[PDB]
RNA sequence: UACUAAGUGGAAAAGGAUGUGAAAGUGCUAAAACAGCAAGGAUGUUGGCUUAGAAGCAGCCAUCGUUUAAAGAGUGCGUAA
């Protein structure tokens, strides 16, 4: 099992999975195949690696807090916790958390919603 | 290095620390103190070394307080001198410590990093000390 | 405390007097990510996996006015799968992913106010 | 081996038992093994 | 009648230690205690600045929240990370 790292448009190249003996020319074509949906934004992938061969793979979103920073208007969050610059609403929060919960292994949108709040008090965005 | 900006009197005799606890025998400005079980001189330069020692391994907002002061000075006969022709000069300036005076406290930080700060102040004394909390 | 440790009893004697169906598992080698992956493919309220201490189950038990669940709760790892309404298909559920895991055992559960066997839970489904 | 009048443990895993009459600290690193106690 | 296992007795300090005896309190325990053994020990994510890089384990912005029995921006080792 590898949680590897690949651009969406570019993940051809990649030496360490030929040290498990994975298919690398046959398997790229499978990894370009299914993120032309999402070109331009990076995609790591999760691969079962082992030795049946059949490497099934799993595409991933892209990290949290950058759409925060997005929809905050602002390019870098506060370097205080106390200091508080950004604010962010009820709306574009069930927006992310609609986004994201497809990676999230909540059962509920309420718990999605609130961990919106979460990365956003690290963040330093009031919740508003 | 602290030291008596002026005394009246350069060369007074020494004061015996023998004796049980006169003033500053309850700690009564922090909430933890280092007692003394052993009366002895100790000079200003082990209070800067454990004044040192409790600032360097204290934090960001922990408040100390030191009470005992080196008032009285000590005299040293220049070596290689004959007894005679008069009392030596003064050389350092040592604070008298009584068993059972509280010399360093702490406080406004938890309670173990208290514990051992009053700790590494201690083992730069040479009294036996020991630790004490403030009465409720 | 011991109060805390009464209403626990009281609560989950309730629950499985008021429920239909249980079944009992162990917890030997499989993850979190399964775990979560479990609840959220049940997703029914009336189906419910949780961990129970043995000797909690066996004194509600004792309360339930049940017998026979004694050999299940003896020197062994419990697990509670409580299936109000139907329970068929959260046992098909519970056998299609034991079958999907690396390995698992499975201890005799209790339904419709009788008793089964390891080979009557193997055809339960 | 470390020869000190005073031993105390280095690390969580450093061990002190009494052996021979003589108290000495084992551990997995040897670097921390002590004695003399 | 108790104590010492050191020939202490039959010389010594700062400091260190699961030596042993006595006492006074407090926590859990046959609704199971402690140690050990057998299992799990999570998700967003590898959060984000930051750093060539750190993203469970560089300094940070701090020191998140759900599922859940439990899980830590981790316990270390360790990986350029
Ligand atoms: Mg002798
Ligand atoms: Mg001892
Ligand atoms: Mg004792
Ligand atoms: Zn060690």
């Amino acid at each position: 099992i590898a949680k590897i790292n690949l651009l969406g448009g570019q993940a051809k190249p990649g030496p360490a999975l030929a040290s498990v003996g994975i298919n690398m020319g046959e398997f790229t074509k499978q990894f370009n195949e299914k993120t032309k949906d999402k070109q331009g934004e990076m995609i790591p992938c999760v691969i079962t690696a082992y030795n049946d061969k059949s490497f099934d793979f799993i595409l991933k979103t892209t990290p949290v807090s950058i759409l925060l920073k997005q929809a905050a208007k602002l390019e870098k969050g506060a370097k205080n916790a106390k200091t508080i610059v950004g604010k962010i609403t009820m709306a574009k929060a069930k927006e992310i958390a609609q986004y994201k919960l497809v990676d999230l292994n909540a059962n509920t949108v309420e718990a999605a919603l609130k961990m919106v709040l979460g990365t956003a008090k690290q963040m330093g965005i009031e919740v508003i | 290095m602290l030291q008596p900006k002026r005394t009246k009197y350069r060369k007074p005799h020494n004061v015996s620390y023998e004796g049980k606890a006169k003033g500053n025998s309850y700690v009564a400005f922090g909430e933890y103190g280092l007692v003394a079980t052993k009366g002895n001189w100790i000079d200003a330069r082990a209070i800067e070394s454990a004044r040192i020692a409790i600032s360097k391994c204290l934090g960001k907002t922990g408040k100390m307080w030191i009470r005992i002061f080196p008032h009285m000075s000590k005299t040293k006969k220049p070596l290689e001198v004959r007894m005679g022709s008069g009392k030596g000069n003064p050389e350092f300036w040592v604070a008298v410590v009584k068993q059972g005076t509280v010399m360093f406290e702490v406080a406004n930080i938890p309670e173990s990093q208290m514990i051992k700060a009053l700790t590494r102040a201690g083992h730069k004394l040479p009294v036996t000390w020991k630790i004490l909390k403030r009465e409720e | 405390a011991k109060k805390d440790k009464a209403q626990q009893v009281a609560d989950v004697s309730h629950l499985l007097s008021t429920s239909a169906g249980f079944v009992i598992f162990d917890y030997t080698s499989m993850s979190a990510i399964e775990a979560t992956s479990i609840r959220k493919k049940l997703f029914k309220n009336g189906s419910k996996i949780k961990v129970i201490k043995n000797n909690i189950l066996r004194r509600a038990l004792k309360a339930g006015k049940f017998e026979g669940i004694d050999e299940t709760a003896i020197k062994g790892k419990l697990a509670v799968a409580v299936g109000v309404n139907e329970i068929v298909e959260t046992l098909k559920a519970v056998d299609g992913v034991v079958k999907a895991k690396e390995a698992m055992n499975f201890v005799c559960g209790y339904f419709d106010n009788r008793a089964f066997n390891s080979a009557d839970l193997e055809k339960i489904a | 081996m470390k020869v000190r009048a005073s031993v105390k443990p280095i690390c969580k895993d450093c061990k002190i038992i009494k052996r021979h009459q003589i108290v000495r600290v084992i551990c997995k690193t040897q670097k921390h093994k002590q004695r003399q106690g």
